[PDB]
DNA sequence: CGCCCGCTTCGGGGCAACCCTGCCAGTCTAATACAAATCCGGCAATGGAGTCAAGACCAGGTTCG
């Protein structure tokens, strides 16, 4: 772990990444359906709340939500059964 | 071909309806149902002066009475600086 | 425009390394910027490609 | 004479697909090739798409 | 054959060789959002830039 | 005795890459007669839909003796 600090789309490392999943498909999948679940969220944070849970982590100023998604997997945030 | 569509004005024509929807939403009841059943929004069949004024209950002068007041009301800035850019 | 990946292709396609995703950031001009390294797996010189 | 993009223009008659060329809107062709390549990857979602 | 005495496209010629439905129009369409430009080398960026 | 099976030769069908760029191809008996169908031009039954003028009137802000 001594790579200079990252920058941009590959700011979570992604050999960092993998050593929570099995495979590169299932952590596709992973955060796909994170980043559906915090868009919906934000979607339906005028109306009354569902049972959607909101970013973990402290978001950016104005940041995608995949992002969002990937760091809350590199924080170890989360947990995920396969099929 | 040019019979497709568009799909950005689909998309705006839906704005559109929300924009009138909020619009017409900001006046009373008795204003909106009468505008609503004289230009046909809330089905395809525009009611008449006679037919709304069967469905209120008054006669067909009310009705136009009516009708000229919130044409009066409706072209005030304050109600056509959001629907000024709809054309 | 910022953190969106973006698909390059190249014509024709020969393996699995013809097209690849980068991170896009404005460029003036007319001409998309390549680094001068994918060049070997995109089979891409400056001729007019 | 070459710089093209296009986010919704026309599209075809028979087929809905949209049109060609720079004369027109049109888009860029996703061959045989390179959906062998996205199939290579394993990237599937993005060939649904 | 039809006027210029060009022959008429019968229903299988709608599927037959290269300018059927499979090799044409099923297997690769145009897609939407999409670009074309020419390439130059930009040896100030990043790998994955 | 003509009859029929292994070889050979002949022919028919398929394919032969992938990116832009494109924008429309031809000709010789000719009439009458009639009838049915369709349309179109113009008032004539309205009659309903809307327009306007006036007014009856309920009752809460607004200003005097
Ligand atoms: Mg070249």
């Amino acid at each position: 772990g001594g790579y200079d600090t990252p920058l941009g789309i590959t700011n979570p490392p992604i050999d960092e990444l993998l050593d929570r999943v099995s495979s590169k498909y299932a952590l596709v999948i992973y955060a796909a359906k994170r980043a559906r679940q915090i868009n919906d969220y934000y979607n339906q944070l005028g109306e009354g709340i569902l049972e959607y849970v909101g970013p973990l982590v402290e978001p950016g100023l104005q940041e995608k939500p995949l992002s969002i998604a990937l760091r809350e997997i590199h924080a170890d945030l989360l947990e995920h059964t396969e099929g | 071909d040019s019979e497709a569509v568009v799909a950005v004005d689909a998309v705006s024509f839906t704005l559109l309806q929300d924009q009138l929807q909020s619009v017409l939403d900001t006046l009373s009841e008795r204003e909106a149902g009468v505008v609503r059943l004289r230009f046909g929004l809330t089905d395809g069949q525009p009611r008449t002066l006679d037919e709304i004024g069967q469905v209120y209950g008054v006669t067909r002068e009310r009705i136009r009475q009516i009708e000229s007041k919130t044409m009066s009301k409706l072209r005030h800035p304050s109600r056509s600086q959001v629907l000024r850019d709809y054309l | 425009i910022a953190e969106h990946p973006v698909l390059l292709n190249r014509a024709p396609t020969l393996h699995r390394l013809g097209i690849q995703a980068f991170e896009p950031m404005l460029v003036e001009g007319k001409a998309i910027q390549l680094h001068p390294l994918v060049c070997e797996a995109f089979n891409a010189d400056f001729d007019g490609d | 004479d070459k710089i093209h993009a296009r986010s919704t223009g026309p599209y075809s008659m028979i087929t809905q697909q949209p049109l060609g060329g720079k004369a027109q809107f049109g888009g860029q062709r996703f061959g045989e090739m390179e959906c062998w390549a996205m199939q290579a990857y394993g990237a599937a979602y993005t060939l649904q798409e | 054959t039809g006027p210029g005495n060009r022959p008429l496209k019968s229903l299988s010629d709608l599927l037959k060789g290269k300018q059927g439905r499979f090799r044409q129009n099923l297997l690769g369409k145009r897609v939407d959002y999409s670009g074309r430009s020419v390439i130059v080398v930009g040896p100030q960026l990043k790998l994955h830039q």
